[PDB]
Formats: structure tokens, C-alpha cells, sequence
């Protein structure tokens, strides 16, 4: 939920905050942001540059952008929603997928990847061998 | 919200896990990183979790941390080249002698190729296999994107062509890594080793003998740093701030430092300066990609590859296919040796034609005979000679080891198969 | 082709006029020089060496053009290495030979060269005393006041041997296992350019020093080659084409 010692944010701010007011540019708040690794859209920048104060020229203080991370953080996925979205295919309820399934819904829904790669990640959920594939116990395994 | 969006999320946590196993193969079985606190324990179970990931992310945060301490106040030329690399998107090159590509490219790392053979045993491992354990990784060259110059800027990656094939794709891996230099070396040659040294020679100075030099973190050397894809642009910018302000070159800080900076330029200094390493995980599958075919490959090299198409178009007589069975046997491809076996028919006198060749290495230095014997990848086409009597098995070597017979190389290389079809035949 | 060949009268000038500092030359008619070059490139508990071809085929044609008959010896253990270097030096057409060379190439320690089946926890050397032995005054009579010149490139009382072990000269490169070119060694390729170059008018010891000077670049300086157990008190000029 809430964030932990990732105030390290401020570091990167404090790159680019040319003077000592600490304080960054509208203009720099995408650079600052993608020096984070995070790439917003111009309607995503907007909507956070009208949050701040909209009279002041170019004016983001360290709190203002920690309040913005803070949602930019809490907006990633979570275990329990990678849970669900693995038993929307799994209409039988029993908490395994066939392979066979998980392959048709890779190849014929989501975003289009080659064949090699579904083969790849089909012999990632397939551990045993079998077709089975434990969606709850993978996903806990992996979620240390 | 469409079932879409759902297949999605999976795919990632999919791709996530692939990730993971290999960062957990690589940060367990390191033997570096153990001295460098930076070691990661062994997965428990038969796979890895998502430790490995954090682990990544939190020798990521380590190592951005140690280069802002280095330099936190920023003056206005620094934040501006920052702000410019911040910004700017990469190309990715592998360079290989074979045909990685048709209607899709694939690439499988060295870890892969392996599994897929399913050879039975384990030769000896080598000591960046051991040392880095970066081997379930598909490595790149980094170049700067935003030109229109000729696709492959740059050729050599730590002065080493890795093949006449250059393959470029254009985005970013959400969970590959970034090295400043070679994960193995950390170590920048001299300028005469540099490709692009002639422009550094005609418009620069001092930075000639400041360039080569250790890339290294505050903890000494062999500490190579680790940057993750989110933080790896910041890394850069950072690091190559830090070796401008320790140049004395003032025209080499001023081109660097010019606002409106050359894209093709950048990548020149980053080239110099650096020799940045992008790894991505297992294996590296797309269909947006560029191939362009830098040079011409010998026949040897394309024995080497694999490479079929090449293979097909440079053998087409008897006397050229000599040259090209000589060097399957002699690079241990037997594949390629047996598909030249069966679109050339060869004959006895053609072994005793291959015996006379001075121009090839391998058969002007070794008998056939010894070339079929010396390692057990070549049984298959030893069993082809033998079968078809186009060689004698009880004939001895009249070259390197003279005197001996096949069945002493099978001895040497342990390979039971070969010693007991020797002795029966 | 790119081996220079000294001049005829050149030859016969300098055999008469600086024989008592020269080693003498047996008539190319009824000569039969011979060199051996052992080769280790698959090791059992080792890496392997790659390129070590392009080094055998280069000592191989280099002392061939140098009149000298080349056996070839690959992947033997420390004992068989020792076999084969005394059989070699009871090979019998010694007699009718004015010179040796022995190229030596393998993994080794600081004692002597690693054979195939080598581990730190059983190691498989061969001592280059033990080399030296087998070829002295008293093993090897054939070779008894003949230049015995030892090429060794590896990688990673006693009284009475001064006094059998005479005429010998080593060049020995200590390069580690990986620093670098897959299609050759440095000091391999430059004493063969060396060699083609400079023995029309230069000694043996000439040569080895020109090849020294060639490894004087700052970059290259660390792994010079050295001189090594020099039992030389003549100088080998080895004459090309005669």
C-alpha cells in the first residue's frame, strides 16, 4: 500500500532542482518522471501539472510530486488482481488451466507475441509436465 | 476491463517469471557477487520467485544511490546532458554470422541452446559462466536511435565483430539490464582498439589517455555496475558526467556540453567513453526488427553459424565441398557435415583428395581419420564413414600423433559409443 | 614466400670467417633435421585452448622452411609427453643433424607444462628439468654440442646439470589463458613474422630479442617474452635456404 523508504525519490528531485529552492519545472516533470523509469503520457502530465498550482510558473515542490508518485506507485497490479485475472479462463473452478487453454488464449486474445515465446511461457506455467497448470499455487510462488 | 486486459496480466506475470529464473540463476551461481555483497540465495523449490526481481531493483537503487552521492549538486550543462539522455530511446544490436531472422527473428541465449540440445553431459564451465553467470541472457550493443544516418553506427562491442548479421530492434525490454561495460571485462582498451577513434584523434585531445580507463563503483574494482531498464538512462548520464568532469580536454567538455547536441554524436562519446552491455532475459522473439548484412562470411565462419544459406551459395563444386566437410569435421558441426554428405556423394578418392588439401588448416594439419575421431559430436558422421567404407578403421595416423589409431582418440575422449563401435567394426 | 632466404656467399663468408663464434651447419645434402612441437588443446579438468592450430600450422611451416622435418604430438598426458620427448631424443637421424627445436605448448605452472589429464587435486606435469635432462650432454649424444633451442608457451649437486646441460636456449611466453585472438597467439605470430624477417642475417638470439622489442608497447610490455636457461656459447645463425 504505502510507501517505504522509496523517498529516495527526492534524489533524483533533488538532480533537478537547479537552484537550492527545491523546487522542479512543469517543463522538467516528464524528464524527472522517466528518470524514475516511468513513461507518462501529455494527458497524464497535464492532469498532474493542473493538480499542482496552476498559477505559479513552473513551480513543483518535493511534496506536491511525492503525492503524485504515491498514486503512480498504488496503481500497479496487485497479487490477489493477477489471481483473478488467472480465473477469469478457468471457468471449470477446479484452480487448474490446460495448457491447450492457456495456449488458445495467448494465441487468439491479448496483445499478438510469437509462437516460441507462448511456447516459452506455456513450459513456464506448466512445471510438472502435466497438463495442469496451479494458477494460485504459481502465482504464490512467485509472489515472495 | 475486456478479457483481453486479463490475458494480458498473465502474459506479464508470465514473462515476470521468465525473468526471474534467469536474474535468480545469475545472482546465485556468481561467484563475484558473493564479494561484493551483492549475492542472492538459491531458489528453494524447483523454480524462483520474484525475489530475484527485487534483488534486481534493490542492487539497481544501490548503484544509482553511489553515483548521485559521487556528484548531487548538478550544474546547468550536466542536468541539460542528463535531461538529453534521459530522453533519448536506444537501439539494441546483436551482431552473429547466422540466419537469426526470417518472417520473425528469434534469438536464444546460451543457457537455451543448451537445454534444447540435450546433450548428456556437462562439459567444464567456463569462467564467465561461473564468474558473472549471465549466460540465460541475450546480449546487445547499445546505440542512440533518434538519427537517420546508417542503421549500425557502431560495429564492435568490446572490439570484437560478433558477426557480418547486425539484428536492431528499437524498444526497450521491460526486465533486461544495462552494464557500462562487458559484465566480464570492466576494463576499456586503448584508443587504438576504438573504431571511431578518428574523429576522437582529429577533434580531441587529453580525453585520448583519460578514455581507457576501470568503470567501476565505490566499492573498487570488479565492481561492475547493474542498472535495471527503469534506472539505466540515469546511470549513464551520471557515470559519463563524472568522467567529463574529471577530463582536462575543454573541447571534448564543450561538445558534450553543446545544447543542441548531435543524436549521432552522442552515441559517438557514449561509444568512447562507455561500451554499454544490454542483456534480456532467456530467449528474444519479435517481429519488429531490422536486419542489415554488414560484410560477406567466409565458408568456415558460416560452417561455424550454421549458417545453410550461405553454406548452399559458396559450396557448389566437389573440390569447394572438400573444404567445407574438412571444416564441419574440424569445428565439431556434424549436422552440416551430414547434410553435405548427403547433397555431395562423396567417395573414397574424395578423402584421399581432402588428405592432399595444403589450403585447408584442419586437413593439411590432421589425418581424416583423426578429424572423425577426435570428439564424440563427429560419431554420427564417423559412423557414416565407416558404414560406407570410405574410410579403414585400423589405419594409423601419418600426421599429428603418427602411429596411433582412432580408437586411441575415443580413449582419449572417454566416449564409450565410439570405443565399442571402433572395436566391433 | 615470406621467409627471407640468406644469400649463398654470405653463407660460406661467414662459415669460414667466424667459425670458432658460430655453431657449425651440416651440408644440406645427407641432412636431416628434425623438430617436434607437442600441442595440448583439449584438457580433461582444464579449459581449452583454442587457436592452437593456427600456432602448430605456423611452427610447422616456419621450421619447415627452415629445413627442419616436424613431428606433431596432441593431447598427451605428462607421461606420454616424457615418452615421446625421449624418443625423440634417441631418434638416430640427430646424427646426421646439426640442430633442434622443441616447441612445447600448453597450460602450465611455474615447475613445468600441464597435460590433459591435469587437476590441482592430481596434478599431471611435465618438469622442464625433466626436459632438460632428457636432451643433455650424457642422454643425448646425437645432440651432444648442437644448438637445442625450446620454444615454450604456456599459460596462467645440482651442479652436475651445469655441467651436462649445455647448448640450450629458451624462449618462454607466460600470456594468460584469456586476455586473445581466436585465430592465433601474439607470441607465436610474432616470432614466426620475426623469424621470416630477420633470420637471413640475424642469430637465433637476434631474432628473439627483435621479437622482444616488438612486445615493447606499453600494452604489450606485461607479457614479454623472456630467455630463459641459456646454455648457448656460440651463436645460431640458422643460414634459410642453405
Amino acid at each position: 500500500l504505502t510507501e517505504e523508504q522509496i523517498a529516495e525519490f527526492k534524489e533524483a528531485f533533488s538532480l533537478f532542482d537547479k537552484d537550492g529552492d527545491g523546487t522542479i519545472t512543469t517543463k522538467e516533470l516528464g524528464t524527472v518522471m522517466r528518470s524514475l523509469g516511468q513513461n507518462p503520457t501529455e494527458a497524464e502530465l497535464q492532469d498532474m501539472i493542473n493538480e499542482v498550482d496552476a498559477d505559479g510558473n513552473g513551480t513543483i515542490d518535493f511534496p506536491e510530486f511525492l503525492t503524485m508518485m504515491a498514486r503512480k506507485m498504488k496503481d500497479t497490479d496487485s497479487e490477489e488482481e493477477i489471481r483473478e485475472a488467472f480465473r477469469v479462463f478457468d471457468k471449470d473452478g477446479n484452480g487448474y488451466i490446460s495448457a491447450a487453454e492457456l495456449r488458445h488464449v495467448m494465441t487468439n486474445l491479448g496483445e499478438k507475441l510469437t509462437d516460441e515465446e507462448v511456447d516459452e511461457m506455456i513450459r513456464e506455467a506448466d512445471i510438472d509436465g502435466d497438463g495442469q497448470v496451479n494458477y494460485e499455487e504459481f502465482v504464490q510462488m512467485m509472489t515472495a | 476491463g475486456r478479457p483481453d486486459h486479463c490475458a494480458n496480466t498473465v502474459k506479464n506475470f508470465l514473462r515476470k517469471s521468465i525473468a526471474a529464473q534467469s536474474y535468480s540463476k545469475m545472482f546465485s551461481q556468481g561467484t563475484s557477487f558473493k564479494s561484493l555483497n551483492l549475492s542472492l540465495e538459491a531458489p528453494s523449490g524447483a523454480r524462483s520467485s520474484f525475489r530475484s526481481l527485487e534483488h534486481l531493483d534493490k542492487v539497481s537503487r544501490h548503484y544509482i544511490s553511489e553515483i548521485i552521492q559521487k556528484v548531487h549538486p548538478l550544474s546547468s550543462d550536466e542536468r541539460h546532458l542528463l535531461s538529453i539522455i534521459i530522453n533519448s530511446n536506444f537501439n539494441f544490436r546483436h551482431q552473429s554470422n547466422s540466419n537469426l531472422s526470417n518472417n520473425i527473428l528469434n534469438i536464444k541465449s546460451f543457457d537455451k541452446i543448451q537445454s534444447e540440445n540435450i546433450q548428456t553431459h556437462k562439459n567444464t564451465y567456463s569462467e564467465d559462466i561461473k564468474e558473472i553467470s549471465n549466460h540465460d541472457f541475450v546480449f546487445f550493443g547499445v546505440e542512440i536511435s533518434n538519427h537517420q544516418e546508417k542503421l549500425p553506427l557502431n560495429k564492435t562491442h568490446h572490439t570484437v565483430d560478433f558477426g557480418a548479421n547486425a539484428y536492431i530492434i528499437d524498444h526497450d525490454s521491460p526486465y533486461g539490464y544495462m552494464t557500462l561495460t562487458d559484465h566480464f571485462d570492466n576494463a576499456i582498451p586503448p584508443v587504438f582498439y576504438h573504431e571511431h577513434q578518428s574523429f576522437f584523434l582529429d577533434n580531441f585531445k587529453e580525453v585520448v589517455d583519460e578514455v581507457s580507463r576501470y568503470v567501476h563503483g565505490n566499492q573498487g574494482k570488479t565492481d561492475v555496475p547493474i542498472f535495471n531498464t527503469k534506472d539505466m538512462r540515469l546511470g549513464i548520464g551520471l557515470h559519463l558526467i563524472d568522467f567529463i568532469r574529471k577530463s582536462k580536454d575543454q573541447g571534448f567538455r564543450e561538445f558534450c556540453y553543446n545544447k543542441n547536441i548531435d543524436p549521432v554524436s552522442l552515441d559517438r562519446i557514449i561509444n568512447f567513453v562507455f561500451q554499454l552491455e544490454y542483456h534480456i532475459p532467456r530467449m528474444l522473439s519479435t517481429d519488429n526488427f531490422k536486419k542489415i548484412k554488414l560484410r560477406d562470411i567466409s565458408l568456415e565462419d558460416a560452417i561455424k553459424a550454421s549458417n545453410y544459406e550461405e553454406i548452399n551459395n559458396k559450396v557448389t563444386d566437389k573440390k569447394m565441398a572438400h573444404q567445407a566437410l574438412a571444416y564441419s569435421l574440424g569445428n565439431k558441426k556434424a549436422d552440416i557435415a551430414l547434410y553435405l554428405l548427403s547433397k555431395f556423394n562423396f567417395t573414397k578418392q574424395d578423402v584421399a583428395e581432402m588428405e592432399k588439401m595444403k589450403n585447408n588448416r584442419y586437413c593439411n594439419l590432421y589425418d581424416v581419420e583423426y578429424l572423425l575421431s577426435k570428439d564424440g559430436a563427429n560419431y554420427k558422421v564417423l559412423e557414416y564413414f565407416i558404414n560406407n567404407g570410405l574410410v579403414d578403421v585400423n589405419k594409423k595416423f601419418q600426421k599429428v600423433n603418427s602411429g596411433d589409431t582412432m580408437l586411441d582418440n575415443a580413449m582419449k575422449s572417454k566416449d564409450s559409443k565410439m570405443i565399442d563401435f571402433l572395436l566391433k567394426n | 614466400d615470406a621467409l627471407k632466404l640468406c644469400p649463398h656467399e654470405e653463407f660460406l663468408r661467414l662459415c669460414k670467417e667466424r667459425a670458432e663464434e658460430i655453431y657449425p651447419i651440416k651440408e644440406r645434402n645427407n641432412r636431416t633435421r628434425l623438430a617436434l612441437i607437442i600441442c595440448n588443446t583439449e584438457f580433461d579438468h582444464l579449459p581449452p585452448r583454442n587457436g592452437a592450430d593456427f600456432d602448430i600450422t605456423g611452427m610447422k611451416e616456419l621450421l619447415e622452411g627452415l629445413d627442419y622435418s616436424v613431428d606433431v604430438e596432441e593431447n598427451l598426458t605428462a607421461r606420454d609427453m616424457e615418452s615421446a620427448l625421449r624418443a625423440f631424443a634417441t631418434r638416430p637421424e640427430h646424427k646426421s643433424s646439426d640442430s633442434t627445436f622443441l616447441v612445447l605448448m600448453s597450460h602450465g605452472i611455474l615447475e613445468g607444462i600441464c597435460g590433459t589429464v591435469h587437476d590441482e587435486k592430481k596434478p599431471d606435469v611435465l618438469l622442464y628439468d625433466t626436459i632438460f635432462q632428457i636432451f643433455n650432454n650424457r642422454n643425448c649424444l646425437s645432440l651432444k654440442d648442437k644448438p637445442k633451442v625450446i620454444i615454450v608457451q604456456a599459460a596462467r649437486d645440482a651442479v652436475y646439470k651445469t655441467h651436462v646441460e649445455k647448448d640450450f636456449i629458451a624462449f618462454c611466453s607466460s600470456t594468460p589463458h584469456n586476455v586473445d585472438s581466436t585465430m592465433g597467439s601474439i607470441f607465436i605470430t610474432q616470432l614466426i613474422t620475426c623469424f621470416q624477417k630477420y633470420s637471413w642475417c640475424c642469430h637465433l638470439e637476434e631474432v628473439f630479442r627483435k621479437v622482444q622489442q616488438s612486445f615493447e608497447t606499453p600494452r604489450a610490455k606485461a607479457q614479454m617474452p623472456t630467455i630463459e636457461r641459456l646454455s648457448m656459447t656460440r651463436y645460431f645463425y640458422l643460414f634459410p635456404g642453405n
